[PDB]
């Protein structure tokens, strides 16, 4: 209904805060995934 | 410009700007006018007739 609004997108405060989570655990995947 | 220019240098900004900061003048954000853009900027209009 606004006018004049153009895209754009958002960012997350809370996205810093997760992706340095990912990294770690993605190498104890292939020590015991495997055998 | 609007209020801008009694102070020194005119600034260019559009007119649905100016008065959408006399909401935050009053105590009510953006919120109003532009969700309700069309009606209200139409009864100022009417008014002035
Ligand atoms: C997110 O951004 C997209 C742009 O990638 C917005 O969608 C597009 O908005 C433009 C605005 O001008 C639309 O263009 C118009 O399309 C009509 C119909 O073809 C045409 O007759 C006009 O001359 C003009 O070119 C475009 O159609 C539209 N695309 C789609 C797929 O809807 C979108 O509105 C933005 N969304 C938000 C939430 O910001
Ligand atoms: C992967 O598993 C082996 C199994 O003995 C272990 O020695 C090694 O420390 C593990 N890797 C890491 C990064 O802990």
């Amino acid at each position: 209904v606004v006018i004049g609004i153009v895209n754009n997108t958002v960012y997350d405060p809370l996205q810093p805060e997760l992706d340095s989570f990912k990294e770690e655990l993605d190498k104890y995947f292939k020590n015991h995934t495997s055998p | 410009s609007g209020w801008t220019f009694g102070a020194g240098a005119a600034l260019q900004i559009p007119f649905a700007m100016q008065m959408a900061y006399r909401f935050n003048g009053i105590g009510v954000t953006q919120n109003v006018l532009y969700e309700n853009q069309k009606l209200i900027a139409n009864q100022f209009n009417s008014a002035i007739g």
